[PDB]
């Protein structure tokens, strides 16, 4: 189907200073941060927008922390529990009125390992969209 | 890609 335009080609989301006395356990995380991805305009014919999510994952599975903090990784989720991994992919309904989208999604460190160590929590997650 | 999310933070001691 026809395109939308893209709103957000940019979004951050800054999880902030957490402490590792927080992040010792096997399985421990930060609090959810929310982020959020919108699109415009979706011409008529157009009424689902798929999201496919990339980036660099670790043995764990979840995505790499590209930073120095270690035994650190990073889960992005939508808002409803389903974990979006690289090669995920998540599909909302076009507002039938508005003619437009948006992708309420979340953001949180986690150690799978336990035992983070003090350091930069950087990481990039890249979508394409497709339409139907 | 049409959008990229840009994840920040920092793990102290
Ligand atoms: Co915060
Ligand atoms: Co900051
Ligand atoms: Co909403």
């Amino acid at each position: 189907a026809k395109p939308c335009t893209v709103s957000t080609t940019n979004a951050t989301v800054d999880l902030g200073d957490l402490y590792s006395f927080s992040l010792m356990s096997a399985g421990a995380a930060s609090a959810w941060h929310d982020v959020a991805l919108e699109l415009t305009n979706c011409p008529v014919g157009t009424s689902r927008v798929t999201a496919s999510f990339s980036g660099a994952a670790d043995s764990t599975g979840y995505y790499k922390n590209q930073g120095t903090a270690q035994n650190i990784q990073l889960e992005l989720q939508d808002d409803s529990g389903n974990t979006l991994n690289t090669g995920a992919t998540k599909t909302v309904q076009v507002d039938d009125s508005s003619q437009s989208a948006h992708f309420p999604l979340q953001v949180r460190a986690l150690t799978v390992n336990g035992g983070a160590t003090q350091g930069t929590i950087e990481a990039v997650i890249s979508i394409t969209y497709t339409y139907s | 890609a049409d959008s990229r999310i840009r994840i920040r933070g920092y793990v102290r001691n």
